[PDB]
């Protein structure tokens, strides 16, 4: 039962693997979990990279906004 | 001079305000966009554009089903292709087709798997040779 | 412009500097003005694309036909390079209509020889269909379609003739000269 984003995301990944191997018409022939594993590792590394990039960009934008606010306060004081 | 600098940087301040407003939406949809892009890299190499759009329909249905929101105007080239790399590929010999750009991104963003190329025109040999040089 | 925006962000985050910021802003404004000045060539390109779109669509239809030929037998396949060389030799060997007609003639003369007599005849009939169904009118298209139908014994019915060229074809059908 789902209480976090992780169980949901695992459900998207398994459902997509099932739909993919269903429409490939593999039939009785076995389905390799290689696509599933590769997608999981790619998702892990890409979530880490995107979160780091978004944090860095948000920190830079916040620093610029703070500098602009300080300059505006100095201009209003003077 | 301070007033002139403020008037010049008002556009940058508005752009920063727009970025700060869109930061919440980006943080909300980051997990869904990462899911769709990783599924791109690990599934969509060996498919044509019709099958790619089909599994966009199924994948977006699954993201909307399990309450994970994504970008409505999402694109693989925009998400995982920089302008520097796009110009580098186009000047090294890659075609201007969006399908070829997506395939090139799949090829060049695969560091854990050895990429297999199906190029009946034998053009990607020259493209990757010009990309990597000597 | 993107690199200059990144450099400006890194310069403001790291902090004379006002002169460098003014120089970067002037460079960005000059780049934007150059882009706006160079963005005036769009209508000519749009007009050229709208002029040559019919030839492009007809060539795509011809290439799809030849790919469907190549799916039937392993010797009949076609690549984009040979088709593009055949397109290139057209200019070497109603301007839009003339270019399209020479395209049809040269593609048939180049790629008909790689087929047997039955597939040559199928190719000629289908190319005639693609040319005439676009150039001529709906009554012409339905007359050719019902002539092919009565040839294939799939649809029976006389076309509503007004053309002058189809008199010979109708004589061939009524006189049972199927090869002719």
């Amino acid at each position: 039962p789902i209480q976090t984003i992780r169980d949901a995301v695992v459900n998207i990944l398994i459902h997509f693997d099932r739909n993919f191997y269903q429409k490939m018409k593999v039939g009785v022939n076995p389905r390799s979990p290689g696509y599933f594993i590769d997608g999981l590792r790619a998702l892990v590394k890409l979530v880490t990279a995107k979160y780091q990039d978004l944090q860095e960009n948000q920190r830079f934008v916040n620093v610029g906004l703070e500098k602009l606010n300080e300059s505006v306060l100095k201009v209003n004081e003077l | 001079r301070s007033i002139s600098l403020v008037k010049s940087l008002t556009f940058e301040k508005e752009r920063w305000l727009n970025t700060t407003k869109q930061f919440s939406k980006t943080s909300q949809e980051l997990i869904g966009n990462c899911i769709i892009s990783s599924i791109y890299e690990t599934y969509f190499g060996h498919l044509n554009e019709r099958e790619r759009g089909d599994m966009l329909v199924i994948l977006k249905r699954l993201l909307g089903k399990f309450a994970v929101k994504y970008d409505v105007n999402y694109r693989f080239i925009d998400y995982l292709v920089t302008l520097d790399e796009k110009m580098k590929w186009l000047e090294c010999g890659l075609d201007k087709n969006d399908y070829f750009l997506e395939n090139m991104s799949i090829v060049m963003n695969s560091q854990d798997a050895v990429p297999f190329l199906l190029d009946p025109s034998s053009h990607m040999i020259t493209v990757i040779s010009n990309y990597y040089g000597n | 412009l993107k690199n200059l925006e990144k450099r400006l962000l890194e310069e403001l985050n790291n902090s004379e500097l006002m002169v460098t910021l003014n120089n970067l802003k002037k460079e960005a404004m000059n780049i934007e003005k150059k882009l706006s000045e160079s963005e005036e060539f769009f209508p000519q390109f749009d007009n050229l694309v709208e002029e040559y779109s019919i030839i492009g669509k007809h060539s795509v239809k011809i290439f799809s036909m030849l790919e469907k030929f190549g799916q039937f037998h392993w010797f009949y396949g076609i690549s984009i390079g040979q088709f593009l060389s055949c397109f290139k030799r057209v200019f070497i060997k109603t301007r839009v209509d003339e270019i399209l007609w020479l395209l049809y003639q040269e593609v048939y003369c180049q790629f008909s020889t790689a087929l047997d007599k039955k597939f040559k005849m199928i190719m000629a009939m289908t190319m005639f269909c693609l040319y005439k169904f676009d150039i001529e009118s709906e009554q012409y298209k339905e007359a050719v379609l019902t002539m092919i139908g009565v040839l294939s014994e799939s649809s029976d019915g006389v076309p509503k003739l007004t053309n002058d060229d189809l008199r010979y074809l109708w004589d061939y059908v009524t006189t049972k000269s199927y090869i002719s």
